[PDB]
């Protein structure tokens, strides 16, 4: 019945809320309000995969076990125009002490610089 | 309705208005008695709260919403020598 | 339920 969803973007993450039986189309509206992107030049990703707006959170993969106050759901939003990308790689905010979204080893990478985006 | 919170680090996080209404100050900012810039609406700005901290307290912003009508378990957030120090003035600065 | 303000004091008050 209810499910918590979240959109993922580098340094940018939006907490989105919707009903498991709502409609990927409804969650899409939040993007046009935060990123201002319509259901055309934008793509969603769920569970290391691509989100399908042809199904609902429950008929897509969320129900009440992969989205809630205990375990929220994250979607990757990327816009493809000619040759550009956005999501795909979710840059996690600052969390070197705890909240290790993954096994971030951090062996080396700080006082050496690496390409750097600008 | 949702609001975006920015950390002095550069990270950004947005929580539904009601989800952010758990700050006591973020809700008043959505319409605080201030001027209106061509942009920047329903957003929060903390010049003294890092990204990892604004998200820490933010979890209670949503946890408190569904726990406000519970009154049975209501666990407690984990605190240790690594995270929680900033919440001292930041967590308290965000009302309850 | 309380915000993070009370949980943060738990460590400073005890820890």
């Amino acid at each position: 019945m209810d499910v918590f969803l979240m959109i993922r973007r580098h340094k940018t993450t939006i907490f989105t809320d919707a009903k498991e039986s709502s409609t990927v189309f409804e969650l899409k509206r939040i993007v046009e309000g935060i990123l201002k992107r319509p259901p055309d030049e934008q793509r969603l990703y769920k569970d290391d995969q691509l989100l399908d707006d042809g199904k609902t959170l429950g008929e897509c993969g969320f129900t009440s076990q992969t989205a809630r106050p205990q375990a929220p759901a994250t979607v990757g939003l990327a816009f493809r125009a000619d040759d550009t990308f956005e999501a795909l790689c979710i840059e996690p905010f600052s969390s070197p002490p705890e909240l290790p979204d993954v096994m971030k080893p951090q062996d080396s990478g700080s006082s050496a610089n690496e390409q750097a985006v600008q | 309705m949702y609001v975006k919170l920015i950390s002095s680090d550069g990270h950004e996080f947005i929580v539904k208005r009601e989800h952010a209404l758990t700050s006591g100050t973020i809700k008043a900012m959505l319409s605080g008695p201030g001027q209106f810039a061509e942009n920047e609406t329903n957003e929060v700005n903390f010049r003294e709260i890092p990204s990892h901290v604004l998200s820490k307290v933010c979890m209670y912003f949503t946890y408190k919403v569904r726990y406000t009508n519970s009154s049975t378990e209501i666990p407690e957030f984990p605190i240790a020598p690594e995270i929680a120090l900033e919440l001292l003035m930041a967590a308290n600065f965000l009302d309850c | 339920v309380a915000t993070l303000q009370h949980l943060c004091r738990k460590t400073v008050n005890g820890h």
